[PDB]
RNA sequence: CCCUGAAAAUGGAUGGCGCUCAAGCGUGUUACCUAUACUCUACCGUCAGGGUUGAUAUGAUGCCCUGACGAGUAGGCAGGC
RNA sequence: AAUAUGUAAGAAGUCCUUGUUACUUAAUUGAACGUGGACAUUUGAAUGAAGAGCUUUUAGUGGGCCAUUUUUGGUAAGCAG
RNA sequence: AAUACUGCCAGCUGGGACUGAGGACUGCGACGUAAGUCAAGGAUGCUGGCAUAAUGGUUAUAUGCCGCCCGUCUUGAAACACGGACCAAGGAGUCUAACGUCUAUGCGAGUGUUUGGGUGUAAAACCCAUACGCGUAAUGAAAGUGAACGUAGGUUGGGGCCUCGCAAGAGGUGCACAAUCGACCGAUCCUGAUGUCUUCGGAUGGAUUUGAGUAAGAGCAUAGCUGUUGGGACCCGAAAGAU
RNA sequence: AAUUGUUGAAAGGGAAGGGCAUUUGAUCAGACA
């Protein structure tokens, strides 16, 4: 009987080779990100001495934590809340921005505060909150082959194939995101800001879009 | 019979020990603490006695030594976490020490051996305390907070 | 049996993504930009500072 | 759009396949440069309080 | 038995499982079937259509016993003949020498036609037939002997 | 706490051992436990629940509805498999070879089977010979044939037999059933 | 904003003391306090998903891994005393 | 109008060929049910899915009360609907 | 030029708190030229104190904060609603007849020894002939008639199995079950052959009618929980009536 | 058992009793080895 050294030379050569494809793929991605953010900066800085305005794309991505409470809340935007997965206070999921979507959205502000995230809490919500549905059973990320063995399927084989994937909106941002478990984050860490959280953002409350300041809150939560 | 007897009983053999993964790796001290520097010391027999700093000894404690001559201190042992450490210092350049370690302190009166090694780095140290004035006479003084000192304002 | 963050644990941090060794060691999170000296048409500065 | 659903199918298979014909929800904007020649902004505000009546 | 009985379980609730609403009282819908064609008459159009008033002739003194007569059907009928003696008789399927099946001695009243006996000839003393319970039997070479 | 979306704690539904008490029984289900666990064959995961289920689903595979299911075409010489007891039918007249296994055969049935040049295989024979359960025919029985389900579902327009305990005229033939005494059904 | 308009029966109520560049009113900025909620861990029980008859020791309704959940009258069922 | 509400978003689909009859056409005309044949998961929106379907039998309940919004009678009501 | 503000770093670093589940090895990694090493699938190292009421448990008291009388009926009770001074001991869903669903067991087109006889170590166990009961035929008020066009049909889903293919998959067969179109038997309404004690006979083919039916049987008996009905009917309770 | 006498300890500024927690008093198990 081989294998002793033999079949643990077979993999571990191989597990190797995995490795290999994941830093040759997550270098492209920071080349990828850099650049397209680069773009933006000079297209902005183009236009304006060229004379014009350089309107951003709408964004195409967006997370959402829920704020209120479990009871006392209406059939109707009780139900979306349930589809968005977001069952519970403070957890918190990504969804894909469409009209389809954006007046599920809309259906939800009063209970949930939402908008924009960036790759760094992308980045720091998989690495520490980020599960995965298998089999249900809530598994925590913590190796890079948990997620291969089954977004391998379609591409990513790797924990930044994953934060790639959403980031991106990329073709399989359905199966990419909901192999994600909702997030669980805490309480804020500073506190809210806010001294009675149930309004608008706009309206110095803690509800609906807030869009780049999703973050600040986020990163509190984690 | 009074009680009907398990039908299972617990192996009484006895497991041993997942190989733990935690090295004794060695302590660095905190940078107020430099050979020849007076500590203050906080707690224990010679609580509120300062002291010079001799050597640092792999047990992790301190190496002081009053001088013995002076406040009755002697070569001895204390803890680096039971120490307020001063800002003053006397060059201890010339004072032995290798001979000193855990088990030099070993349990096993007085050996004849530590009298005489207590007055070879006493007579060392103040050779060169006394190239200071005063510090002679601070060092058979004790430490006591005075009405109105906050140590979180104080500088040692 | 017991889950270990990633962002403190340099360890974990290796077992997935091995970028993160070049990207420390390129410093990269502190990357110099090409600096340009691009400057805006007055249209645009005047209706800024317009009223 | 099932009749048109052929097509596209027939049309693009026997062509080199890539289709794509399900529907899909209204995708937010791209980006865009909207220009200022022959359209500087014209400055608003808000105005008084009249009554006309 | 009685520890198994639920009312065990229900001892130390202070209803024993009846409500402290609507409680366990003698008689609620009135005793028996009261009420029948009145509060009652949802239960009984319904798990029992056809209950209420006439229908048919009477019949004094009707002695069951003048109406007796079991029905077998062709379906069977080859089992009154002891399984021993009967494949003997399947096989040589003869006039000359066909088993003669005295129903009525093995306690039916008519022969009906239930479906399929094999084309073996046997001959059916019997009270009663059916149309068809005859006819079967004579296409495999059967008759029926009408008895009492 | 948590908005439930399903009823929690919920149990599964089905049975997951037999109820029976039977200790013959209970070692069938260790074989066919253990051969369904380490085959990745489907018919060992049918045939374990099966031998759980209730003797209301178990009716009897008649002797003669076997014969019927080997007409079928290329199945004369597949091993038919009930899992339950299987009865005898003096209505078919012929009877053909193969190989009942069961969980039992009545005095006529095997008698009829073995008669006609055939086997009985109790249900571990079965397993020996046939691990995968390789070229087997499982019948079932007819759950509905029930007198009971005759009853369930009655109502108005139903047409679905009162429970009633003497029948005849006089009993439950007038009003509500013709259109001549108030109505019909 | 304040005053007048402003009348009821035991003695008494911004909750009390008391407060007047407020400890009052409008509004803004931070810091801070603490629910059976949120996050992490431990333990109990429930539900589920898997693994395991191979003898030669002790439970196969057993053993092992894993995840999620836990309000309760009338009332159901269960497992126990 | 808003809010609310019916249907649809395919394999039980689509396209060609041409079989059955007593209905039906002026008529192998049509209707209805079919045999034979062509095209697979970007097979025809989004999000969810601790699965989906199904049956039998039985408890308690059948005095209700409140809140926002709509709202009837009443001057009103801690009133009544 | 600087700075502020906002953002990022898989840049360094101090203090403080809580935890330490697991128990051979096994995984994914990390550092090394290398040997080895590691913080990488859960705490170890070193040093001291007592070996006792030190720690811990029980209990009385005190102190901070909190705590209304329980039972009931009620939308609502601590209630200015009822019962309850206190203790012990009694004290309330039973048994029976006949049943529904369900389950276990026996046997199975049948099933039920126990009215009875036999017999006995004598209210037990053991045995048993004739009937009977339920089931194996239905449907009509009744007279009455009485279940195969057909591989016991056609269609559509069906587990499982079989055949091809490494596999993905493709055909083949398809029980139970479900949907649907038929056929079979009785009722009812038509139709009325060959014949005829000229009014008996009712073949045959049919109909938006009908049935608790047939279409390769599922039942009988014992038992148990729940449930039904009659009974004093969970327990106590009238005002009355009667002899 | 309710209820009572004695004795002993203890608390008691318009009830008593209870929860979490700890001081103090009394009492106790185990565990070192
Ligand atoms: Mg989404
Ligand atoms: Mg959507
Ligand atoms: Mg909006
Ligand atoms: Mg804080
Ligand atoms: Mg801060
Ligand atoms: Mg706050
Ligand atoms: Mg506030
Ligand atoms: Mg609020
Ligand atoms: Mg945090
Ligand atoms: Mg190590
Ligand atoms: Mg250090
Ligand atoms: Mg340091
Ligand atoms: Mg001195
Ligand atoms: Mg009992
Ligand atoms: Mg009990
Ligand atoms: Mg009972
Ligand atoms: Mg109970
Ligand atoms: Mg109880
Ligand atoms: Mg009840
Ligand atoms: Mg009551
Ligand atoms: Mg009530
Ligand atoms: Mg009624
Ligand atoms: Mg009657
Ligand atoms: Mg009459
Ligand atoms: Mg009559
Ligand atoms: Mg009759
Ligand atoms: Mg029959
Ligand atoms: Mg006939
Ligand atoms: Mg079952
Ligand atoms: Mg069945
Ligand atoms: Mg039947
Ligand atoms: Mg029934
Ligand atoms: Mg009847
Ligand atoms: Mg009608
Ligand atoms: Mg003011
Ligand atoms: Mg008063
Ligand atoms: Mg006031
Ligand atoms: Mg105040
Ligand atoms: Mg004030
Ligand atoms: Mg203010
Ligand atoms: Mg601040
Ligand atoms: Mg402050
Ligand atoms: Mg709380
Ligand atoms: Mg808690
Ligand atoms: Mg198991
Ligand atoms: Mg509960
Ligand atoms: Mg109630
Ligand atoms: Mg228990
Ligand atoms: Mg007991
Ligand atoms: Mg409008
Ligand atoms: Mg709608
Ligand atoms: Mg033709
Ligand atoms: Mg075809
Ligand atoms: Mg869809
Ligand atoms: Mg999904
Ligand atoms: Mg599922
Ligand atoms: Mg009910
Ligand atoms: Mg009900
Ligand atoms: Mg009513
Ligand atoms: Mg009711
Ligand atoms: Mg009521
Ligand atoms: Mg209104
Ligand atoms: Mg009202
Ligand atoms: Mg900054
Ligand atoms: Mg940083
Ligand atoms: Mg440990
Ligand atoms: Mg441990
Ligand atoms: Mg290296
Ligand atoms: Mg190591
Ligand atoms: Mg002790
Ligand atoms: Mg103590
Ligand atoms: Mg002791
Ligand atoms: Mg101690
Ligand atoms: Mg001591
Ligand atoms: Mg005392
Ligand atoms: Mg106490
Ligand atoms: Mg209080
Ligand atoms: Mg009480
Ligand atoms: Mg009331
Ligand atoms: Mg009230
Ligand atoms: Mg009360
Ligand atoms: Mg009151
Ligand atoms: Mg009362
Ligand atoms: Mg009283
Ligand atoms: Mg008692
Ligand atoms: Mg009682
Ligand atoms: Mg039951
Ligand atoms: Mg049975
Ligand atoms: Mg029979
Ligand atoms: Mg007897
Ligand atoms: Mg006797
Ligand atoms: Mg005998
Ligand atoms: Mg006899
Ligand atoms: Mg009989
Ligand atoms: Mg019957
Ligand atoms: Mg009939
Ligand atoms: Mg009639
Ligand atoms: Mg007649
Ligand atoms: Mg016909
Ligand atoms: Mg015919
Ligand atoms: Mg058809
Ligand atoms: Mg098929
Ligand atoms: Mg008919
Ligand atoms: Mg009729
Ligand atoms: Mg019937
Ligand atoms: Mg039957
Ligand atoms: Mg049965
Ligand atoms: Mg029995
Ligand atoms: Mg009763
Ligand atoms: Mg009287
Ligand atoms: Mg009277
Ligand atoms: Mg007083
Ligand atoms: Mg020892």
């Amino acid at each position: 009987a081989e294998q002793v050294a033999a079949e643990r030379a077979a993999r571990k050569a191989a597990n190797k080779e995995k490795r290999a494809i994941i830093l040759e793929r997550n270098a492209a991605y920071q080349k990828e990100y850099e650049t397209a953010e680069r773009n933006i900066i000079q297209a902005k800085r183009d236009a304006k001495a060229a004379g014009s305005y350089y309107v951003e794309a709408q964004h195409k991505l967006v997370f959402v934590v829920r704020i209120k409470g479990i009871n006392k809340i209406p059939p109707k935007p009780r139900k979306v809340l349930q589809l968005l997965r977001l069952t519970r206070i403070n957890s918190g999921t990504f969804v894909k921005v469409t009209k389809a979507t954006l007046e599920l959205l809309k259906l939800i502000e009063p209970y949930v505060a939402y908008g924009y995230p960036s790759y760094s809490t992308i980045r720091q919500l998989v690495y520490k909150r980020g599960f995965g549905k298998i089999n249900k059973q809530r598994v925590p990320l913590s190796d890079n082959a948990i997620i291969e063995a089954n977004l391998g399927k379609y591409g990513i084989l790797s924990i930044d194939d994953l934060i790639h994937e959403i980031i991106t909106v990329g073709p399989h941002f359905k199966q990419a995101n909901n192999f994600l478990w909702p997030f669980k984050l805490s309480n804020p860490s500073g506190g809210w800001g806010v001294p009675r959280k149930f309004k608008h953002f706009i309206q110095g409350g803690s509800f609906g879009n807030r869009e780049e300041f999703i973050n600040k809150l986020v990163k509190s939560m984690n | 019979s009074a009680q009907k007897a398990p039908k299972w009983y617990p192996s009484e053999d006895v497991a041993a020990l997942k190989k733990t993964r935690k090295a004794a790796r060695p302590q660095k001290l905190r940078a107020s603490l430099v050979p020849g520097t007076v500590l203050i010391l906080l707690a224990g027999r010679f609580r509120g006695k300062r002291v010079v700093y001799l050597k640092h000894l792999e047990d992790n404690t301190l190496l002081i030594s009053g001088p013995f001559k002076v406040n009755g201190v002697p070569l001895r042992r204390v803890n680096a976490r039971y120490v307020i450490a001063t800002s003053t210092k006397v060059s201890v350049e010339g004072v032995n020490v290798e001979k000193f370690n855990v088990e030099y302190f070993a349990k096993e009166e007085i050996k004849a051996e530590r009298v005489e090694d207590q007055k070879v780095v006493d007579k060392a140290l103040i050779a060169e305390i006394k190239k200071t004035p005063l510090l002679k006479q601070y060092l058979s003084a004790s430490f006591s907070l005075k009405n109105g000192d906050k140590p979180h304002m104080l500088k040692f | 049996v017991l889950k270990k963050n990633p962002l403190k644990n340099k360890q974990v941090l290796l077992r997935l993504n091995p970028y993160a060794k070049v990207f420390a060691a390129e410093k990269l999170g502190s990357k110099k930009a090409e600096k340009t000296g691009t400057k805006p048409a007055a249209v645009f500065t005047e209706t800024l500072k317009h009223d | 759009r099932v009749k048109a659903n052929a097509a596209k199918r027939a049309e693009a298979k026997a062509q080199g396949v890539a289709v794509q014909l399900k529907r899909q929800p209204a995708q937010p904007r791209e980006s865009r440069i909207v220009s200022t020649e022959g359209n500087v902004p014209q400055t608003l505000a808000p105005v008084p309080y009249e009554t006309f009546i | 038995p009685s520890r198994f009985t639920k009312t065990r379980k229900h001892r130390g609730h202070v209803s024993a499982g009846k409500g402290r609403i609507g409680k366990h009282r003698k008689h609620p819908g009135g005793r028996g079937m009261a009420g029948g064609q009145h509060h009652h008459r949802i239960n009984m159009d319904k798990y029992h259509p056809g209950y209420f008033g006439k229908v048919g002739m009477r019949y004094f003194h009707k002695q069951q016993a003048h109406f007796w007569k079991p029905v077998l059907n062709l379906d069977k009928l080859w089992t009154l003949i002891p399984e021993d003696k009967r494949d003997q008789y399947l096989k040589s399927a003869s006039k000359e020498t066909a088993p003669v099946i005295d129903t009525l001695a093995a306690g039916y009243g008519k022969i009906l036609g239930k479906g399929r006996i094999p084309n073996v000839p046997v001959i059916v003393k019997a009270r009663f037939v059916s149309k068809l319970a005859e006819e079967k039997i004579r296409a495999a070479g059967g008759v029926v002997e009408l008895i009492a | 706490g948590i908005d439930h979306t399903s009823k929690q704690h919920k149990r599964s539904g089905h049975r997951t051992a037999p109820k029976s008490d039977n200790v013959y029984l209970k070692l069938l289900v260790k074989l066919y436990t253990f051969l369904a666990r380490r085959t990745d064959a489907p018919f060992n995961k049918v045939v374990l629940k099966a031998l759980f289920l209730s003797k209301i689903n178990r009716p009897p595979v008649s002797v003669s509805r076997i014969a019927r299911a080997l007409k079928q075409e290329g199945a004369a010489n597949k091993t038919v498999v009930v899992v339950g007891t299987v009865t005898d039918d003096a209505r078919i007249f012929e009877f053909p070879k193969t190989t009942v296994a069961a969980l039992r055969f009545t005095a006529g049935a095997r008698a009829k089977i073995v008669k006609a040049g055939g086997e009985c295989i109790t249900l571990d024979q079965l397993a020996v010979r046939a691990p995968k359960g390789q070229n087997t025919l499982i019948l079932r029985g007819p759950r509905n044939s029930r007198e009971a389900v005759r009853h369930f579902g009655m109502g108005p327009h139903k047409g679905k037999a009162p429970r009633i305990l003497s029948t005849g005229r006089k009993f439950e033939r007038a009003r509500g059933r013709r259109r001549s005494k108030g109505f019909k059904v």
